[PDB]
């Protein structure tokens, strides 16, 4: 009824925001838990979406939920829709490498902060790469899960190459003996460096 | 199996309570500040016990 | 070890442990699950033990989602109070109220020190509001233990059922033994602030309870009490002391007045009295007498 | 089919009361009146007491040359029979040089924690010296350069004093135990000297009553404090820890609280390799 | 006559700045922009432009604030409160909460109740009533600046606007759901009896 | 802005994005968060004074968790965590409330460990698990010295390995008890979307709409607010009018 | 020998300078008689540390009551006169309303009155350690003999 | 005195240009001019009724006996009840600058601040701030910055990297009174 | 605060570790064979 509200609605629609007159009624539309329960009820406990640990006698609460793709696969460049027989074990080894990197950063005060300037971020990342290249990779924390097999580091080094899973001699040779230390971001950056090298126009019928 | 049975879990908890008992920390706890009758009254009789 | 004691210490231990059963201070200024500001106990009663157990899963899930929403509403206010604020002049006047401080004389707190005492208390609100929120996000239906205070908020505590048996004839032929019984689960809600929004939401659980299942509410809250040293003064003993004859049967109604004793706050000035002579007769300072009588010069 | 209401993430359970973030430039501005905890001034990353002591430094001052050292060392008796030759001008110049040296020492010891007031007072001293120099010194304009050298030297002296005796003392926060071992040393020093601090002959009954009422609560939490008061507490605890530590560890030790408690189970006691 | 009174306010602002440049004839290149009179006249201009139509209300934090910055005039607390009220009438809540967060970070001893009234009115206009409850609970918690009867007016009107709001997720299967928020009204009134806000200082509607 | 080909740079940028948004970071630790050996932690350093009655808390320093007796009989109230601090290596026993872990999410029961992605199968209807060996007990990863004398027959080893191994389709059946299953959560309103198959569904949690209707129908008692700011009437309140008297 | 730090030696003049800066930062400490400027006794600097800690840690009863009324919403009156002490105390009481049979009918009044008068108990609790604070006159409220 | 204290505290003690020209005009030398000045500078309240109410204090006539006490009481009551006096006695605040998100998104709290040409001299004349994308953005952990990038040379880094965000931290506010005071100090203490 | 909390309906406040109502009771009614060994 007001000209103020009409001008505000036209301004908000020009900005590309939600009209306040569409907020006149409250919609508590479709919670995720009801959607998941309807999906499970429609698909008869949703087999195929459950992991293989769900069909084991003592599942954890993480095995009781359906399969989703989390933010672990977002960095892996070799990850496809269908991996070829050994890429998932390399991805799990890289994931455990980053988890040990997170543990080492929490140990030595190299965790990120909220107001981090990019120069402080690069300094903290360089110090974390300096302190993680001299720490050996812990294999006791490497936990095998739903379907993958237990693969040693030597099989992955023979198949994928020595550059994919490096030795300290290898990272000293690329940035400048078979043992595994925690991966660093500057070494993978050097590896990627070496691998890369009229308004209101009208149609013809109205014309 | 587990480590202890039902009465064994009870009396191992009473020894952990008396190992960290401090009477000034029993300020307003009520009867939960009473420090395991068996081991507490044993200490009060050391003038008679004399190992 | 082995435990051998005097019997007089064991006689004194066993009476002291039962008499001090409810001599407990619930709302203490402390860390997590022990310490709080208000304590709510909702005693649920029903005729079957699985009826009260299924209700205590229905109410604890209700008070978890409600209580997390209210504490998040208090946590979003406490984190604004910690970013910055202006000191209340009535709060500053409360610190500078005593005549003599701990260091002798008037302790003049500025706006820096009073905002420091307010910041150190609001830092305790954040550590206690995060303790309730973290225990409200733990009980997933995959792994749920609502009977442990370290795991869930609120937790359920067991109570002994009320059981009363009857001995009556089935005829002088035989005696029947039937027992009335009802079962109890109590729900302990410990909040580190007083919220009337939560007390309103707690009282309306009685309108959607289960069949033949009722409840009662317990509330232990902190409340400031003033001991007025002028209404209840600390005086000497009288010259003629009281005896046992003032404490006979029916001396509670005919010998003693109710506390407190009325003391006269008005007086009349005599013939040769001055400002220093009335204050001597009333036992007060001369400047204190003129402040109560600022109308008359 | 979605919701028209405002979608918002749940409020963060990360404790912002104990989260010490990166220091902003407005925080370094208002650090002179900032109330912080002992963890805040002696933080493991970004300690704020070092930032508070580093904003007292006079910037862009440098140690002067050994030529300027040889100039400023001998001005009382070799250059003073060159600017003038008569008795009263020599007497005036001797008195002015001695008074300017005395007030430069007073300036470098007086305003140690106020940089702007020290700078303004030193500028006023240098101008009031230069004007009375320009009255009777003339001699080819030599004394004004020797007073600019003294202006450089006195500005270097305070910046070296607050570096060596304040910044390099409170530098290693891990040696100080991130402020908590400072409080441990303070409580142990009170634990050693109850007869001198809290007695019937030491303090009044109100002080003892307030001290007992502080230390009888459910959790005794340490108060947040101002940066100059934090520096005071740190320096007195550094001085007082020498008496509580046994004689083998008085000079060289690992940590401020090292040997203060009688029996401590350390993690570095087993791995000698 | 929103646009005409806005043009007259801009013309009188230009007249005022010319007379302030006359009346100030060291700090010579920084006059009269550094004086209290320029900030007072700019606050008067913002307070008058709030009265006008939506274009000038939207131009208060857009054009007027940028012009006050480019002229070099130091603002006061009424400047930020009128900018917050203009953003409140626009419906932009993240910028108004950003301005109050700026005031909480830097100049916290100068904040008056008009900023809280601006946020209450704006979250009432943006129909985010949970933020209205959060702001009212924060104002009851800190107790300073003191709650005017305009605070109780805006909060109770936000409660009555939320309680009369129909919902569409149960599709009115049994009854109206939001009426239970009127149960918050006997609580908050009691809070007014603790806040010293007289309930007779409420409008008749 | 980050290198998508780099894995560590991408995961570090994800970590910094979730740290800036407040999702990850130092939060007070629950008992359910998985406090185990080798855990980095921020624990408040306890201060010891003989004049202190209960205890003195201090600033949160970084430490490792050496051990944590999660059993309620090995660790009564208040619970203790054995930690070793970063600065001096001092092993102490701190309370569990003075313990802060680096959470990775808001809603977690175990906020310490991160989420892990599961493998994908296109035709996931066929997947074979040994019923006798669900976690593969009887297989030996290491080569023993006695396998030279074990029988080298092949068919008898594959026969039992394919006999008791069952597909996941015939492990469990969707009965009529699953159709009438009650929700583990409290629903918003009772949904008639799936009401053709359920046939006897009774909820174990009353929905939010029904709670709101039961709350909106009954009034409040004005004396439940129990506000008090004056004090107690020491002279009059017990001597009031006779109909309303104490 | 590499992971050891030489203990720095602090002279009394540097302590006097930092104490002068502390007094100039907080003049109301010297005005209220908390700290001094002098360093005559050898235990003076530790005494001023103890006084600073007592001032920054001890909360008076009226100020603590006002802070508890502010954010924790503790109800009750607050006395600012020196003859009024603030006692933080707990109050326990029972609320009971029937909802099964005695929810409503002509019996509901006397049954609700029976439930109310049966729940007439009010438990008022106070720690004696909370009573051992300083009064408005500077003397402690409850001492040992009290 | 209040305006002089505001201009002193705006810098931190010298005076600011805040107290050069305040909102009060001079009083005319007439009692009618006095009534004019009180009606045009405190006209939201009834000044004469306030001065009549402030006359007596606990029965004592202050206007006939304690004259400066009555003047201080009436001035305090007029300054309290008047809203225009409350709006004209405000402390000068710093200027809150707008900000935009970063081009290379490193943090959600790190933002590129909008800088006044008074702060940085030179450069091109700019447009309005909202068109480029500058809004009011501030929180508890907000940090403001100027964002450039390190200049790429003809080397191994050509396209694989996102041209790393070299940052330079700026302030969140523009203290105009302190800038004017420091500029006048550089115009005065240098000479 | 609101009558129905934000954790119910808002997808940004959804618990990621929450599991459906049907899987746990189907897991709990599984019958596993006891005899895994040859002798005992």
């Amino acid at each position: 009824q007001n000209k103020f509200d009409i001008m505000r609605r036209e301004d908000r629609l020009s900005k590309g925001e939600q009209d306040l007159t569409e907020r006149n009624t409250i919609h508590y539309g479709v919670p995720i838990q009801q959607i998941v329960d309807e999906f499970v009820f429609r698909h008869r406990n949703a087999r195929g979406e459950r992991p293989l640990d769900y069909f084991k006698p003592f599942p954890n609460f993480r095995a009781l939920r359906l399969n989703r793709m989390y933010r672990d696969v977002e960095g892996f460049s070799l990850m496809k829709q269908r991996p070829e027989f050994l890429e998932w074990e390399l991805f799990t080894r890289y994931r455990q490498h980053h988890q040990q990197r997170r543990r080492l950063a929490l140990l030595h005060g190299l965790e990120p902060v909220a107001n981090e300037t990019a120069q402080e971020r690069d300094t903290r990342r360089h110090r974390l790469d300096e302190i993680c290249e001299r720490t050996p990779f812990d294999e006791r924390e490497m936990r095998v899960n739903d379907d993958e097999m237990r693969v040693s580091v030597e099989t992955l080094r023979s198949w994928f190459g020595v550059y994919m899973l490096p030795s300290p001699t290898v990272v000293n040779a690329v940035l400048g003996d078979t043992r595994e230390h925690v991966l660093s971001s500057r070494y993978l950056n050097r590896l990627l460096l070496l691998e890369s090298y009229v308004p209101h126009e009208q149609p013809q019928e109205v014309l | 199996f587990n480590e202890f049975d039902a009465k064994g879990r009870e009396y191992v908890q009473y020894m952990r309570e008396f190992a960290r008992f401090d009477p000034r920390k029993s300020r307003g706890n009520g009867q939960k500040g009473f420090p395991f009758r068996d081991a507490y009254l044993t200490k009060m009789n050391e003038a008679n016990q004399k190992t | 070890f082995p435990f051998q004691w005097k019997t007089e210490d064991w006689y004194e231990y066993e009476v002291a442990k039962v008499r001090n059963r409810r001599f407990v201070f619930e709302n203490t200024e402390e860390d997590g699950i022990r310490g709080s500001e208000v304590t709510y106990k909702i005693v649920l009663e029903g005729f079957w033990d699985h009826h009260v157990m299924k209700l205590a899963e229905d109410v604890c899930m209700f008070l978890k989602d409600v209580g997390r929403q209210i504490v998040e509403e208090k946590l979003v206010a406490v984190r604004r109070l910690l970013q910055g604020g202006a000191v209340d002049p009535e709060l500053l006047a409360a610190f500078n109220c005593a005549r003599a401080g701990p260091f002798g004389g008037l302790d003049e707190y500025d706006k820096e020190e009073v905002a420091n005492f307010l910041r150190s208390d609001l830092r305790r609100l954040e550590e206690q509001c995060l303790s309730v929120i973290n225990r409200c996000n733990v009980p997933v239906p995959g792994a749920t233990n609502i009977y442990d205070p370290h795991t869930s908020w609120p937790h359920v505590e067991k109570l002994e059922p009320w059981v009363r048996m009857a001995e009556f004839w089935t005829s002088e032929m035989s005696t029947a033994h039937y027992e009335f019984r009802k079962f109890f689960r109590v729900i302990i809600c410990k909040l580190p602030f007083q919220s009337t929004e939560f007390e309103k939401r707690m009282y309306d659980i009685r309108h959607w309870l289960h069949r033949q299942t009722s409840c009662e509410f317990h509330t232990i809250y902190r409340r400031n009490v003033i001991h007025d040293s002028a209404v209840f003064p600390t005086e000497h003993d009288p010259a003629t002391p009281t005896t046992h004859e003032h404490h006979r049967m029916f001396s509670f109604a005919l010998d003693w007045q109710s506390a407190p004793v009325n003391r006269l706050s008005t007086d009349t000035v005599h013939e040769g009295e001055s400002w220093d002579a009335v204050a001597q007769r009333l036992g007060c300072s001369v400047g204190e007498l003129k402040d109560a009588n600022a109308e008359r010069e | 089919t979605l919701h028209n209401q405002r979608s918002a993430a749940p409020e963060s359970s990360v404790s912002q009361s104990h989260t010490v973030n990166a220091p902003t430039v407005d925080e370094c501005e208002m650090l002179a009146e900032r109330w912080g905890t002992m963890n805040y001034w002696h933080n493991d990353t970004f300690p704020r007491l070092v930032v508070f002591l580093k904003k007292l430094l006079v910037p862009d001052v440098s140690p002067l040359s050994p030529t300027a050292e040889s100039l400023l060392s001998m001005f009382e008796k070799v250059v003073i029979p060159k600017l003038t030759s008569d008795e009263e001008d020599r007497r005036k110049l001797v008195s002015l040089w001695s008074e300017t040296t005395l007030q430069a020492e007073a300036a470098v010891t007086k305003f140690l924690f106020q940089r702007g007031s020290f700078e303004s007072m030193l500028h006023r001293i240098i101008t009031d010296a230069l004007e009375k120099m320009s009255t009777l010194a003339l001699g080819g304009q030599e004394g004004n350069l020797a007073l600019e050298a003294l202006k450089r030297q006195t500005l270097f002296k305070r910046n070296d004093y607050i570096q060596k005796r304040l910044i390099d003392v409170v530098s290693n926060s891990a040696y100080l135990g991130y402020g908590d071992s400072v409080w441990q040393v303070f409580f142990a020093a009170v634990e050693a000297n109850e007869e001198n601090l809290l007695s019937d002959r030491a303090t009044t009954d109100a002080i003892r009553a307030a001290w007992e009422g502080v230390m009888r609560e459910d959790v005794v939490r340490l108060p947040d404090v101002t940066g100059v008061v934090a520096l005071y507490l740190t320096l007195v605890c550094i001085r007082e820890s020498g008496r509580l530590v046994p004689e083998e560890l008085k000079e060289l030790s690992s940590g401020l609280e090292d040997g203060v408690r009688p029996g401590v189970r350390k993690l570095q006691q087993y791995p000698l390799i | 006559n929103g646009e005409e009174r806005a043009q007259e306010a801009y013309r009188w602002f230009d007249l005022a700045l010319t007379s302030l440049a006359v009346d100030c004839g060291h700090f010579v290149p920084y006059l009269p922009q550094g004086t209290a009179a320029a900030s007072h006249i700019t606050n008067a201009l913002m307070r008058t432009l709030l009265t006008c139509g939506y274009t000038h209300v939207a131009a208060i934090p857009d054009s007027v604030y940028d012009r006050m910055g480019s002229m070099g005039i130091s603002p006061t607390i009424s400047t930020y409160e009128l900018v917050m009220l203009a953003l409140s009438l626009q419906g932009n809540m993240v910028e108004a909460e950003s301005i109050l967060s700026f005031l909480r970070s830097h100049h916290s001893e100068h904040i008056t109740v008009e900023s809280f009234n601006a946020l209450l009115l704006g979250h009432r206009e943006a129909r985010q009533f949970d933020c209205c409850d959060a702001i009212w609970q924060e104002l009851v918690d800190r107790r300073w600046p003191r709650a005017s009867p305009l605070t109780a007016e805006l909060y109770l009107r936000s409660i009555m606007d939320h309680a009369n709001t129909p919902t569409s997720e149960p599709l009115q299967s049994f009854a109206n759901i939001n009426v239970v928020e009127k149960k918050k009204v006997p609580l908050v009134l009691a809070q007014m009896d603790e806040l010293g806000v007289p309930r007779t200082h409420l409008s008749r509607v | 802005a980050y290198n998508r080909g780099n894995y560590v740079e991408t995961q570090d940028s994800i970590w910094e994005e979730q740290t800036a948004s407040g999702q990850e970071g130092w939060s007070p630790a629950t008992h359910a968060d998985g406090l185990r050996e080798g855990l980095p932690v921020r624990a408040r350093r306890p201060i010891f004074s003989s004049s202190a009655e209960q205890r003195i808390a201090g600033g949160p320093q970084r430490a490792v968790i050496i051990q944590y007796h999660h059993q309620p009989f090995f660790n009564p109230e208040p619970r203790l965590v054995k930690v070793a601090f970063q600065c001096d290596g001092t092993i102490m026993e701190v309370p569990i409330s003075d313990v802060m872990i680096w959470q990775r999410r808001y809603h977690g029961p175990e906020r310490t460990v991160g989420d892990e992605s599961r493998r994908y199968n296109p035709a996931a209807m066929r997947r074979y698990v040994d019923v006798t060996d669900p976690f593969n007990e009887k297989t030996s990863n290491t080569e023993h010295f006695l396998d030279k004398y074990e029988p080298k027959r092949n068919a008898d080893t594959v026969a039992d390995k394919y006999r008791t191994t069952k597909q996941i389709t015939e492990i469990d059946k969707w009965t009529r008890y699953d159709s009438a299953r009650a929700d583990n959560y409290r629903p918003l309103s009772i949904s008639h979307r799936r009401d053709y198959i359920r046939m006897g569904y009774i909820p174990r949690y009353t929905p939010w709409e029904w709670i709101a209707i039961q709350e909106a129908d009954q009034p409040l008692i004005a004396e439940q607010i129990r506000q008090d700011n004056i004090g107690t009437s020491y002279f009059f309140s017990l001597n009031r009018y006779w109909r309303y008297k104490a | 020998n590499m992971n050891v730090v030489q203990r720095p030696c602090i002279e009394d003049g540097l302590l006097s300078l930092v104490l002068e800066a502390v007094t100039k930062r907080h003049p109301n400490w010297v005005k209220a008689g908390v700290i001094q400027t002098t360093l005559k006794d050898p235990f003076d600097a530790l005494r001023w540390m103890m006084h600073i800690f007592i001032r920054l840690s001890y909360v008076p009863h009226a100020g603590a009551a006002t802070i508890a009324r502010l954010s924790r919403r503790r109800i009750g009156p607050i006395g600012l006169e020196p003859h009024q002490f603030n006692v933080p105390a707990e109050l326990g009481f029972v609320e009971q309303y029937d909802n099964l049979q005695y929810k409503r009918y002509d019996w509901q009044g006397w049954y609700q009155r029976m439930l109310d008068v049966h729940n007439r108990n009010v438990s008022l609790r106070c720690r004696i350690c909370d009573l051992q604070r300083l009064d408005g006159n500077g003397v402690q409220f409850v001492d040992m003999q009290t | 005195q209040t305006l002089q204290n505001n201009a002193v505290e705006a810098v931190g003690a010298g005076s600011a240009p805040w107290s050069i020209l305040g909102p009060l005009t001079a009083i005319g030398p007439t009692a009618e001019d006095t009534m004019v000045w009180l009606q045009q500078h405190y006209g939201d309240v009834d000044v004469m009724s306030i001065m009549r109410w402030a006359r007596f204090r606990k029965g004592k006539d202050l206007m006939a006996k304690d004259r400066p006490q009555y003047l201080a009481r009436a001035a305090a009551w007029i300054e309290l009840l008047s809203k225009r006096n409350r709006e004209m006695e405000e402390v000068p605040l710093t200027y809150m600058r707008k900000s935009k998100p970063l081009v290379l998104d490193t943090n959600s709290n790190v933002r590129v601040a909008w800088q006044t040409p008074l702060m940085r001299s030179g450069g091109p004349p700019r447009l309005l701030a909202r068109e480029e994308g500058y809004v009011f953005h501030h929180s508890n952990s907000s940090r403001f910055v100027e964002e450039t990038y390190r200049h790429p040379g003809e080397s191994l880094q050509s396209r694989y990297l996102a041209l790393q965000p070299l940052h330079t931290e700026v302030s969140a506010k523009e203290d105009f009174q302190r800038l004017y005071y420091q500029a006048q100090k550089h115009h005065k203490q240098q000479e | 605060s609101a009558n129905i909390p934000r954790s119910v309906w808002d997808p940004a406040q959804h618990n990621p570790n929450w599991s459906d109502s049907y899987g746990h009771d189907i897991t709990n009614r599984r019958a596993w064979p006891a005899r895994k060994w040859t002798v005992g």
